[PDB]
DNA sequence: GCTAAGAAAAATCTCTACCA
DNA sequence: AACTGGTAGAGATTTTTCTTAGC
DNA sequence: GCTAAGAAAAATCTCTACCA
DNA sequence: AACTGGTAGAGATTTTTCTTAGC
């Protein structure tokens, strides 16, 4: 355990690993790992959205891809105002969780409609890949242009096509399993990052071997059924639970 | 006539006798 | 003896339908006779057998259908592992907004089970091209049993009540319907793991998917054959794949089916 | 520390009226305070809590009430403790024949308690006169809340049943309504005693009579006064009647309320 | 000849006493109980019913299967 | 329903004198009633 | 332990039991 | 003669629909 | 301040009773 | 220094209304 | 022959945690 410790730390001042490879190789638990990247100097987005509209057949479409997947969710205006922007956002802002949204300098993109649905929200408008993905959407709709009667069905089959049937890239995925994954993963961090800090708002007293004195107060980190993981003068150390008093702390 | 915890009621020859349950065997009867 | 009480209870019964503890009572009969006169009986045999079933709860399966508000119409879809709703207004009642609602909705999440009711606008050609075009296999219930689509019938009360507490901050009411599919699936927690809907279809399908390519990883470089012994009569079966040896019991796949058999029974050839 | 976590958790629930799971996890504030913020809010607080109560059934407290049958109109009156069903068919629902069937009900059987819906009929001059010249306890229940009286409702439901049974024998509805009372009260078996309703009314009023006796001739001939030392604080009260002496405790009578004293606290003198 | 009547008769005994049931259902929108029928398949939640040469689903709650002795 | 089986039972032993296993597995009806049919003929005795 | 097509083979307090594929749910459960 | 296995029969416990 | 859900039936499971083989 | 009483706070179990 | 009730909140009761008096 104290071994894994130390070959942890070994291993990150070569080499700066991640936590979660450390965790798995080395088979400490992910909190301590998560320490020792947080004590590196040299060691120290999943929610951007961005929005535009184009014309096809004297239709409206309004496009909304997510940047970091490449995952695309269309559908068509009856007109180009204020309203209808600001309820294709409410929707999309319902559906998914959008904390970032990039647009241009449009007219309907800069209303007091889609102000008011910016602060019920609560999403960071900017103003300034879509270019690209309105292309490779618009090849795809006259590619399966005749298999519908109107624009609406071919724009949604559209979207189911390259959402789920098109594969690329690193591992050969589409991009429903790339904005799941990368969603599934920042849910972990933010768990994590929970249990952490409630760990830590203790203190711990412990009294080293042929010694009857109790030493300053160390920071805890890990507690567990035999052993307790502390910080104390940058260096991690593991004492056994009979050798140690945990206290409450209010340092704020 | 009447089954208790210990005791055991019986009719016989229009004579009514109490005999313990330890010396009694009791069966059924099919005699419509 | 009692075969003259066996015919007066069964003209007794013909006139009168006793119960069978009357019968049993009033003409010393036993207690199987009366509970035979009584289930012979067309006129009375009227009760159900008191138990509940269970819906399907697989990782893809969505359940819809429709409600009324306020003059409107909503149509609800409920993924049904976790509890994640996405809600539209509609026009009318038709089947060709409802095939367009579900192209939207096979054309955002993964959907291969659809489960409804037999409305007018679910049992249509429309409904049935899109199913067809996307892959989906739809099932409807027992007519006249709302029981069998449980969840989305138990959403619709959930979003009344949420559109209720909500109503003065809107105009419309499309705009209180979209303000109330977000504050279920993102501001309200509680359940299996204190997950919102959100997490909870986002951690189903991603572990799903991480299972899958695990075991395909683990599976494509087994060994150890194991030949068992079993059934009510003791033969030996064919080659099964041996999956996990474990301290009482071993775990075989035999014919595309999982078995669990105890260790003395077994046997392990490289 | 959590208190900008609570004025914006305040800010939070103002806007989007999340429950108390939502704010602890995502302000990281402790849980009572989430408790009162989700408490101090009018919007939310719109569930009951949870609980059935208990109808009176002492055994002179009888029930009644209305219910429709192919157009006509019967009217239902239930003895509580013992199921016995009283049933007419009224021409109309007026207030002048249900001071009749009251009156008629009341020269039969001993009422002293009688418990009803708030209709039209049972809220009446004609009915506060029959009350009030057979000297009759009547009672209303909470409006628009039919558990209160659930016994007549029941017997509503069974009445129905054994009608749709028996409707075939008789001509007219009157007839089957009074032959499906006679096979109520007399062909049916099953319940506390193993009894039938007309069994089992006339077993309850025939014990209340014959214990009122008893007690009456064993407590006039009564003696040994017992004091005894009860309360928070160790006082003593007065001259009680001592009932039962038992091992273990006793039973004492104090101003008409029945008391169980231990053995260690009481003291008895002749 | 005789010997295998006896086990014609036995097996048929056997067969005849496997799946002898009636079932009284409750179905439509007026939900009223119907006559008897014969069971055809029975899973947990629900069976099918034969009735006029008609197949109808019906879940348990909503049915009363008689055996025989 | 086994009610007429127990007719035919009562017929059968008024004939032929059977015992009460033996019509208990003939025509089906339980052996309460059809120890209670060998019971009720004075000749027969349930052994 | 083992993820089939129709089965799911689970452990359970030292005890190995196999559930139908419709009614289970497999997460991962962070927290 | 006495005892235990085994099967039939009776007793008890849990759960549902309907009452405007 | 003084009011309130209940009844009966269908199966499943546990207990009691009755006949017979074996030592 | 160590231990037990006591009270606050968090976790679990049972039960109800409503969904055309 | 291949179908099926469920969700979330209010209290009551049991378990865990935190501070302090006493030997
Ligand atoms: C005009 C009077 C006075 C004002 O109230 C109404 C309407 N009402 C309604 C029901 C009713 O809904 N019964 C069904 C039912 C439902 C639930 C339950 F727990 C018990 C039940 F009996 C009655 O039985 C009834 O008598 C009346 C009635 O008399 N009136
Ligand atoms: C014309 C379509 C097809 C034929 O059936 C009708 C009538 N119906 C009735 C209810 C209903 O009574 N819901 C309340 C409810 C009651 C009890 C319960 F357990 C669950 C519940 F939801 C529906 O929900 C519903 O969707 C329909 C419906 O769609 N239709
Ligand atoms: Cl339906
Ligand atoms: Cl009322
Ligand atoms: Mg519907
Ligand atoms: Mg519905
Ligand atoms: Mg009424
Ligand atoms: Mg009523
Ligand atoms: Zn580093
Ligand atoms: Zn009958
Ligand atoms: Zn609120
Ligand atoms: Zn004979």
């Amino acid at each position: 355990f104290l071994d894994g410790i130390e070959k942890a730390q070994e291993e990150h001042e070569k080499y700066h690993n991640n936590w979660r490879a450390m965790a798995e190789d080395f088979q400490i638990p992910q909190v301590v790992a998560k320490e020792i990247v947080a004590q590196c100097p040299k060691c120290q987005s999943p929610k951007t959205w961005q929005m535009d509209c184009t014309h096809l057949e004297g239709k409206v479409i309004i496009v909304a891809v997510h940047v970091a997947s490449g995952y695309i969710e269309a559908e068509v205006l009856p007109a180009e105002t204020g309203k209808e922007t600001a309820h294709f956002l409410l929707k999309l802002a319902a559906r998914w969780p959008v904390k970032h949204l990039h647009t241009d300098n449009g007219d309907n993109f800069t209303s007091s409609a889609v102000q008011a649905v910016c602060w019920w929200a609560q999403i960071e408008h900017t103003f300034g890949v879509v270019e690209s993905m309105n292309h490779q959407l618009k090849t795809i709709i006259t590619q399966i242009r005749d298999q519908a009667e109107k624009i609406e069905t071919a724009v949604q089959m559209a979207v189911l096509i390259h959402n789920f049937k098109r594969k690329g890239g690193i591992g050969g995925y589409s991009a429903g399993e790339r904005i799941i994954d990368i969603i599934a993963s920042d849910l972990q961090t933010t768990k994590l990052q929970n249990q952490i800090s409630k760990i830590q708002n203790f203190r711990v007293y412990f009294r080293e071997g042929r010694d009857q004195q109790w030493k300053g107060p160390a920071t805890l980190i890990w507690k567990g059924e035999g052993a307790v993981v502390i910080q104390d003068g940058q260096d991690l150390k593991v004492v056994p639970r009979r050798k140690c008093k945990i206290i409450k702390d209010y340092g704020r | 006539i009447w089954k208790g915890e210990g005791a055991v009621v019986i009719q016989d020859g229009q004579d009514l006798k109490v005999v313990p349950r330890r010396k009694c065997k009791i069966i059924k009867d099919y005699g419509r």
